[PDB]
């Protein structure tokens, strides 16, 4: 695995820690999150940036946590809260050092008790592709961009949609990756080894064996894709990948057309 | 060392002319075949060989049953993926040294081709050549597997006849022993090619074929995701005092592939559903969501043998969910709300998934209106959690999955526990959820689509930290997993160790506790 | 017996090797008993247990292990045998297989150990299974200072062993393997011979403990102990280090540096609780201090509480010139300190009425007291990473760990009774260990508590690789030892190796 990158297809993008609560009445409950393992273990600060499947996107976002409370009519209880991923240029989060302030709008003093908790993402506001903030103000070690390529490819991305908070707009939040889950398992399962630098794969679709197009894996866990067009491609979801081969990484690609 | 036991079974003259192998397929193949000499010169334990007699055996019962071919040997069923036919004798041991108390004779007989498959009582077992051998005997007991045909070779898919060595538990096993137990034989089974058997047509070697036994992924059972709710796994662990023979639909996939039930492949569909939804707004209990149930990808729900769409809460309770919703109101587009739908049938319903349709319902003052649009609710959170079926058509019967069954007598059920998110306003401990397999073994299964041997694996559970094995289970070939425990109060587990198979093994199969 | 071609041993290897050295003709008689080679088969165990695992070398003979700190190389064959403790009332087998010099690694079952070249023994066999340990090479010879890929014995359990068993013990059958050279083993080539060779088994410093020195704080060590009451994995940071001579987290060699630090005077008066200076912490052998794996500079106090350092100041007021002072620190958060080791920063305030004339330099401070002293990790940064030593374990089953205990100099104001700071090992072991730089053989050493003058046993406690002691401790009181007896190494064990109840 590379970065934060989790087994699980459940521990994408949340957290699980030892929270903290206090600034009870000033805007609500202000929660301090130290930072665990999602299976329980101490997270003690190595080469990811990050505890193992922490959002790498920048934004606002909301999280859904269990609140063991104390006031008579109820017991347990889910609440959201505020979360600041992005940069901001002023905010108390280092998730590199194992601290997460989040915060809620609330009026009232709802006291909690400093249980475990294990959040879950519920919607994203202002969403952004990039590097959030990991230390305070300070680098950190992560993944390498994804490249190079040869003259003429470009990078297959695989697109899902999230939910977002959205004061304007009403288009879908994409968000891209490189290689979806069951791809992050089913490798780090079966460690297979390399013998070259990309393996040529052919997606084709499962009805009438018509070949949709042919992709470089490169070693480095992302597929490139030989296309000289300008706009997007998009390309059906109901084939199968298959491995063909080992290639060196000068193979030239058969081109697709727009 | 003693010989108060039988020296050695050695093999009768069973009545069985020679038989030949590669003499007579040669001239009939266009290639000049052979394999490693050193292959034919050691005895190998078989894929399908382990079995064991306790005294809750009776006579008649199976021990083994396998037939003649290159699934006997380790090698050999290595070998069988690069060549399309086979021919020839193998030669095989029957490891029983049972301790010095037990008594009880097995009887071992060479089944011909194109007899029929079933019962084969006891009374006539011992029609077939056979060897009657006690399960105290010290050496093992070498038996032939001739190659009785009626062709020149058979190919590599099982779907030959050829000659059987089926094994009968002739007289019960019983111990003299003055204290307190009954041990339990354990036999073992060992083969090798004999002097002429060989392949015929080298082929390009597939891996997906009818050999290549079970593999499990090398994932540890607390990394891995939950199948009927989207959480990780917190502990796996046996408890006899819960219902034993549960019918749950996530979660549970035959061993060679085959979804069953309302089982999906993807981890993120499990306790989500994909719908067109209408909002309604009411003075009552404020809106009313209708939604019309489609599949998660995108394809249209067509009632079938599925008791809902692929994912859908399997389980009964009060489940409030997600929803990203558009409003008409001017400020805002995009929000994500929370409704609140029943799943047990609290003396009233609305909602037939089965049909494809629900029914959920928020509570709130202002005549909120909503862009009717199409979405996907992911739970939230359960109040009341019921761990039984809901109503999948409104009180009409359902395509459903068995029940998860049925045990040997002492056999419970290993439980893979994760904790799910609640309300609950006077209880303050955790609601659990178990499952047979985790997500991340259906969506292993549903890619190989093994070739299921007779009707259980062994497993192990290792532990990675020390290496020490910790127990032995039963992967019965429907995709639960019984282990043996007499115990009362509820056993956990460490949650470290992989599993590993072992072998295939019959029902009859009896553990260690 | 077995299906493997001879193997040519120093037949091969002679046209190119100087000498062919033969060995004493009386070590090819005796069968002696190999490092790890014992193992015990209860009746609660699964089949595919690995009862052992030793591989092809001169290390699994105490004659060939001494007498190959001489020579260069070695190649051959040995002859092995596996005795095995049963009646004839067992059953039960044991499959003795031999893997090549490769085959990497991971959980062999038992349908796999049987397609090696193997033998299947029964338990209740009488004369002792002798098998041949061949020399399956790629190269001519083996050079002896360098551990390398050869053929291993692996012991499998194939079925399971069934006996009765009256109350106790359980009835294990025990098995031992012995091992002698074949009749062509040879080392290669005469060398002078080296003291620093690889089979040179841990040994342990002739010091009894009262006369060590603590690990943790600077004081003599007062009493070893078991204790099944406190944490039972603590995370301390001081007296860490592993049998192989690698030093873990903030331990020191010498024992002088044990809760102190040099650090740079920044000084500066202020007229609020008193004088305060900031310190930027260096190495106290004068090295400059980078944030690197430790959590804070070397040998910097690892518990929390009310400390206070001495001095190094040079006074420029007239009367006095230096003198020695008493400053305050405080280790744990308390909610409000600026206290930051990692970075190289500390805070030390002492309550002064006036100002005082203090020159800024570099100091180095001694403690003096502690108030309110709490086992626990102190704040090496604020709220932020430490890389740090991981906790103290794992233990098995029914295992406490055996704590050195000293007595810390207590500044209270409620009550007397002196408190108890402990560590795993003494200053002494720490030193030995970094300065011997062993190799480690398999998992945990067996050590053995004697007393020189009477000469019987006190306890038999086990030494991990990771630089701690445990002990299999049945009750529940807190049951201290002599501390005038010496501590002696026997052997190699496993992890899994269950002690003798003390
Ligand atoms: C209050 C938690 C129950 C909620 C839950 O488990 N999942 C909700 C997410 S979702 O909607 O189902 O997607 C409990 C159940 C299991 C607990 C965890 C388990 O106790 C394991 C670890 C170890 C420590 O107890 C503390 C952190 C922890 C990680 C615990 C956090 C938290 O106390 C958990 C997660
Ligand atoms: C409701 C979706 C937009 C909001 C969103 O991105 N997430 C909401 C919850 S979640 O984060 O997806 O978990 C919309 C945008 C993408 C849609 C999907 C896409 O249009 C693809 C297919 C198209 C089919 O006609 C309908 C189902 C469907 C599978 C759509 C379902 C659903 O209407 C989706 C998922
Ligand atoms: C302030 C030091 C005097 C010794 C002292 O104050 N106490 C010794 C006993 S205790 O621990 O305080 O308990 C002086 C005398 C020896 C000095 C050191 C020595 O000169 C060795 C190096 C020399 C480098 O030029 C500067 C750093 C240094 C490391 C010096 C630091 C500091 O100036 C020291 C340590």
């Amino acid at each position: 695995l590379l970065g934060t990158t989790p087994i699980s297809g459940s521990w994408v993008s949340c957290f699980a820690a030892e929270a903290a609560y206090e600034f009870q009445s000033g805007t609500g409950e202000v929660a301090t999150f130290t930072l665990i393992e999602q299976d329980g273990s101490a997270y003690v600060p190595g080469d990811r940036a990050a505890p193992l499947g922490y959002p790498d996107f920048s934004g606002q976002l909301e999280i859904e946590v269990q609140t063991e409370t104390t006031k008579t009519g109820d017991k347990l209880k889910v609440t959201t809260f505020e979360m600041i991923l992005g940069p901001t240029t002023n905010a108390d989060q280092a998730p590199y050092q194992g601290r997460v302030f989040a915060s809620v709008t609330a009026a009232a003093s709802l006291d909690l008790v400093d249980g475990r908790v294990r959040a879950v993402p519920r919607s994203i506001y202002g969403f952004q592709d990039t590097i959030p903030e990991y230390n305070d103000g300070l680098l950190v070690p992560l993944a390498p961009p994804i490249g190079p390529f040869l003259p003429g490819e470009v990078l297959l991305r695989f697109r899902t949609y999230m939910r977002q908070i959205d004061t304007a707009d009403a288009a879908a939040e994409a968000i891209d990756c490189a290689l979806p889950q069951e791809f992050v398992s089913w490798f780090a399962s079966n460690a297979f080894t390399v013998q070259s630098e990309a393996l040529l794969l052919r997606y084709r679709n499962t009805l009438t064996g018509q070949l949709l197009f042919e992709c470089k894996l490169y070693n480095e866990g992302y597929i490139a894709l030989s296309y000289s067009g300008s706009g997007p491609l998009t390309f059906p979801t109901d084939g199968i990948f298959e491995v063909v081969s080992w290639v060196p990484r000068l193979y030239q690609l058969a081109s697709v057309g727009s | 060392s003693g010989q108060d036991l039988v020296p050695a079974a050695v093999e009768q003259a069973v009545p069985i002319q020679p038989v030949a192998g590669a003499a007579l397929a040669a001239p009939a193949a266009g290639q000049i075949n052979q394999i490693d000499p050193w292959i034919f010169q050691n005895f190998v334990q078989c894929p399908l060989g382990e079995f064991s007699i306790s005294p809750r055996n009776t006579p008649g019962e199976i021990l083994f049953d396998l037939a003649l071919g290159p699934g006997l040997n380790p090698y050999l069923a290595h070998l069988s993926a690069m060549y399309t036919g086979w021919v020839g004798n193998m030669e095989v041991q029957l490891v029983l040294a049972g301790n010095a108390f037990t008594a009880g004779k097995v009887v071992v007989a060479l089944v011909p081709p194109y007899f029929p498959k079933g019962s084969l009582t006891t009374a006539q077992i011992t029609c077939f050549p056979h060897v009657m051998c006690d399960v105290r005997t010290l050496e093992p007991i070498q038996l032939p597997l001739l190659d009785v045909r009626r062709v020149l070779w058979h190919a590599t898919q099982d779907q030959e006849e050829s000659m059987r060595l089926v094994c009968m538990l002739y007289t019960p096993l019983r111990t003299n022993s003055p204290g307190d137990e009954s041990f339990v034989v354990s036999g073992r089974l060992l083969s090798k090619p004999a002097a002429d058997f060989n392949f015929v047509y080298l082929t390009p070697p597939i891996e997906r074929t009818i050999y290549r036994m079970v593999d499990l992924p090398v994932i540890q059972p607390r990394l891995c995701t939950h199948a009927r709710w989207p959480a990780p796994v917190y502990g796996l662990l046996v408890d006899p005092s819960l219902p034993s023979n549960p019918q749950w639909q996530n979660g549970r996939v035959h061993v060679d592939g085959t979804l069953l039930g309302t089982t999906p492949i993807s981890g993120s569909w499990v306790s989500c559903f994909a719908a067109e939804a209408a909002y309604e707004f009411q003075s009552g209990t404020g809106e009313v969501a209708t939604f019309t149930l489609i599949e998660q990808d995108g394809s249209a729900y067509v009632p079938g043998d599925r008791a809902a769409p692929l994912g859908y809460p399997d389980f009964s309770g009060q489940l409030e969910i997600e929803v990203q919703t558009e409003t008409t109101k001017t400020g805002d587009k995009l929000k994500v709300t929370t409704f609140e739908m029943i799943l047990g049938p609290t003396t009233n319903a609305d909602q037939a998934p089965y049909q494809g349709r629900v029914f959920a319902s928020v509570t709130a003052a202002a005549s909120l209106d909503l862009v009717d649009g199409r979405v996907r609710a992911v739970p939230r959170s359960i109040y009341g959690f019921q761990d039984t079926i809901p109503e999948y058509n409104d009180g009409l019967l359902v395509p459903l999955a068995p029940p998860i069954g049925p045990f040997l007598p002492g056999e419970v059920l290993l439980r893979f526990r994760t904790y799910m998110r609640q309300i609950d306003t006077a209880d303050a401990a955790a609601e659990a959820i178990d499952c047979a397999l985790p997500q991340e073994f259906v969506s292993w299964f549903a890619s190989n689509a093994f070739t299921v041997q007779s009707e259980a694996l062994l497993l192990r559970y290792r532990n990675t930290l020390t290496g020490q094995l910790l127990f032995e289970c039963k992967l019965y070939n429907e995709g639960y997993i019984a282990l043996s425990y007499s115990g009362s109060g509820p056993l956990t587990f460490p949650t470290d160790g992989i599993f590993e198979v072992v072998s295939w093994v019959p029902r009859l199969y009896q553990l260690a506790s």
